[PDB]
């Protein structure tokens, strides 16, 4: 259910961000095109220019909200296998946790606490020992697909289209800027 | 079909309107006179319409009515309310009225008011009876007006921050004072928004006076209140009577137990324009303005207050500072003194662009303890002394940077403390 | 606190405060004094030109009367009602019955009149006529002591460093006049009890050879008198 929705959101702000991506591009290659040639439009140039930054504020928030959107797709899947495994497996987990975790509803908060971080601190030991161990991890089967379009991480080019960092009032007047250019495209 | 609906459409609604049924050459005239002859034009069939406005009286017996879209100009789209009506459901000037108008027959050009069905939204009948501003007994501004918006932007910084330096109070009386380009307009919009976002309930009036056109429309699309606004084109007895009739519109609203809320920038072209319009008394004080000229704008500003049984009138104004020119002091130190709170911005900050410019140790309130608790009155006082120390510029880069990493200005307080 | 402490009777008195000092609860505290102390005495708080929740809540939390004009109206009703408060005052002495008066302020009645007084070709420095003057010295007069039978007493109040030029004039006019003159701010208490005009009149011939008891006549005594509070000390100029 939720894995679903969250998959649709990430493929549609993956596609608005390809969609501003060859915007820019096109953007870029016409204001390339018009300082290249004879004709002396300075107020055509200087439209472009603003053309050109507008549209990169435009790709890095259609990066940023994609990225975003995969990073929760990837949360909710992780949460969701977790929670079958455990409803699997609670009382394999609990059989070698119970030194430190029996008692839990009567232990006091830095009790609980600390037995928390502790078990955390164990199996994270675990974890480590099963990748040196090393071998190959796939998928599950329930979810594969989902999970194989998204992939494992974005795209290298969400990420260093994002590099830059905007202060929001530079994201506010952006915004402005935007939906002038937006109103003026439109007439 | 009331008159509001085709006021507010642009104009391709009204030429396209025109053209469908028969009007000739409708593009070429101003739109008041656009929207005069078309309604006149489909009024001929004798078909009764809804009215809305506000209406005044003038020198003669006879009074108006005026339209909010229309920026409160008189002209074509004017309707008649005849002294019979005045005597006959005790009218006032700024009653907003709802109600049936008559098509002009031959004698009269605008358009007549067959009758009445809502008079400041609500039933003139019920209204017959009713309490006069005058003798309403003001009290302090005992409610907070929480305009924290908490939307997640710097702007809402701004809005934490005057929080943090500024209590600002239902019904109270407010000045701003701030040199030139230093954020005085989109302070005024930071207020607008943030009381239609945290105060549906309350009722939201900007007025604008001597204003760059520009400003207007950027005003009017932003703030979701109806906003009033007359540009530096129009002469000065436009803003005059702009003025005194959005406010005693005020006063009739706040009649009825309800909150009403004016932003005015500024308050010094107020008073600039009340003396060149105002006869000349003979005692001219110091840059050409004379003692009566001060006096409107000057009760103008003192008609804010609270009503003990029911509704409240905020006044935030701004005041003019070192323009250049004396008379724009003179008003300063005229109204000095006389608001309940006074914020103060300093242009030196804005050199460095740290935004808002608010002076922290400069800016205060009157009677904190009746409007707030204790405990939050401490609460703000620790602050006060913790940040009075370093200078004011330097107060502001420290409260905006550990305020950024902060929520809301409830953990911004638990999160100083422990330090 | 109370009145007879502070004003007596049958004489005037000044208190002066800047912007920010606290004012309005301070008339309270007086207000009340003479309420309780002196119940006889009949009460009279009076406001000129200020905001009108302050007036509400000076005529509410009194029991006396309190005629008050807010700061709407202009300086005309200020005017009139000076004269008609002075007039009452005058009946209510002719009486035989003691008044104490609550004005606030002196310093925004002597401007009023000041802005108000027709042009007599008398304006000084800062275009203050000379009528403007001798009316508020008619008015500040009037509230002389009644040797027959009572005692009429007013305290007043006065407002300094506004940011403006008009008021420090009158201020040094009624320190030239002022019988008593209670102080808040730091500076104005040196400027009072050690005059800075005398001090540079006396440093122009620097140490002036006054022979005989000329030089010694000058004393000044601290005696830390006996208080309530617990040792309160008292500086007095003695001259000769
Ligand atoms: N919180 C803020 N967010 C964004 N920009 C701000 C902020 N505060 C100040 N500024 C900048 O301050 C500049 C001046 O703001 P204005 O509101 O136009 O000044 P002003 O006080 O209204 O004086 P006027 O209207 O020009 S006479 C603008 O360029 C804004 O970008
Ligand atoms: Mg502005």
């Amino acid at each position: 259910t939720a894995l679903q929705q969250a998959f649709d959101t990430c493929q549609n702000n993956k596609a608005a961000w390809l969609q501003r991506k060859n915007e820019l591009a096109a953007a870029e290659q016409e204001y390339l095109r018009l300082l290249s040639g004879e004709g002396r439009n300075v107020s055509r140039l200087d439209e472009l220019r603003n053309i050109i930054e507008v549209r990169k504020w435009q790709v890095n928030q259609a990066a940023g909200r994609y990225i975003r959107s995969h990073e929760a797709v990837q949360h909710i899947s992780i949460r969701d296998r977790l929670n079958d495994f455990m409803q699997q497996h609670g009382t394999a987990l609990a059989a070698a946790l119970a030194p430190e975790l029996m008692g839990y509803s009567e232990l006091t908060a830095i009790a609980r606490n600390c037995a928390i971080q502790r078990a955390t601190d164990a199996l994270r030991e675990a974890l480590l020992s099963w990748l040196a161990k090393g071998e190959k991890i796939n998928y599950s089967a329930q979810d594969s697909d989902i999970l194989t379009t998204i992939g494992f991480r974005p795209d290298v080019a969400s990420v260093d289209d994002s590099r830059e960092k905007f202060t929001p009032a530079q994201n506010m007047i952006f915004s402005r800027k935007s939906a002038q250019l937006a109103s003026r495209q439109s007439v | 079909m009331n008159l509001t609906e085709l006021k507010n459409t642009p104009v391709s609604e009204l030429i396209t309107l025109g053209e469908n049924m028969g009007l000739e050459n409708l593009a070429r005239m101003r739109k008041q006179d656009i929207i005069f002859a078309i309604l006149k034009q489909h009024a001929k069939s004798g078909e009764d319409i809804f009215g809305d406005g506000v209406l005044e009286i003038l020198q003669d017996g006879f009074g108006f009515l005026r339209s909010a879209d229309s920026s409160y100009l008189a002209g074509p789209d004017d309707i008649y309310v005849s002294p019979s009506q005045i005597r006959r459901f005790n009218l006032r000037t700024g009653d907003t009225i709802s109600g049936k108008i008559r098509p002009p027959k031959e004698g009269e050009r605008y358009f007549a008011l067959l009758k009445v069905n809502e008079v400041n939204f609500d039933k003139p009948e019920n209204a017959r009876n009713k309490i006069l501003f005058e003798n309403l007994t003001p009290l302090h501004a005992n409610s907070r007006l929480r305009m924290e918006r908490g939307n997640g932007s710097t702007e809402d910084l701004t809005a934490r921050v005057l929080d943090l330096a500024s209590l600002i109070g239902r019904g109270q009386r407010g000045l701003i004072v701030a040199p030139p380009k230093a954020g005085k307009t989109m302070l005024l919009q930071n207020i607008a928004q943030s009381i239609a976002y945290n105060h549906p309930d309350c009722v939201l009036m900007v007025l604008l006076i001597d204003e760059r056109p520009e400003e207007v429309t950027e005003m009017q699309r932003l703030v979701k209140g109806e906003v009033v606004a007359s540009t530096f084109d129009e002469p000065a007895s436009r803003h005059v009577q702009v003025a005194e009739m959005v406010i005693e519109k005020a006063k009739r609203l706040v009649e009825h137990k309800k909150d009403v809320i004016i932003l005015l920038d500024s308050i010094t072209r107020l008073a600039r324009a009340y003396n060149t319009v105002v006869p000349a008394s003979g005692k001219v004080l110091t840059g050409g303005v004379d003692a009566n000229a001060l006096h409107r704008p000057k009760r103008f500003f003192g008609a804010a207050r609270n009503v003990e049984e029911g509704g409240s009138l905020t006044i935030i104004a701004t005041a003019l500072i070192d323009t250049g020119s004396k008379m724009d002091e003179v008003i300063y130190e005229e109204f000095k003194g006389t608001g309940n709170m006074e914020l103060h911005l300093s242009r030196k900050i804005a050199e460095k662009r740290v935004f808002p410019a608010i002076d922290y140790n400069r800016s205060g309130t009157r009677k904190e303890e009746l409007l707030t608790t204790q405990e939050e009155l401490q609460k703000m006082w620790i602050l006060r002394k913790i940040i009075h120390p370093m200078g004011e510029i330097d107060a502001m880069e420290f409260l905006i940077n550990k305020l950024a990493m902060t929520k809301t200005n409830d953990d911004f307080f638990e999160m100083m403390k422990r330090s």
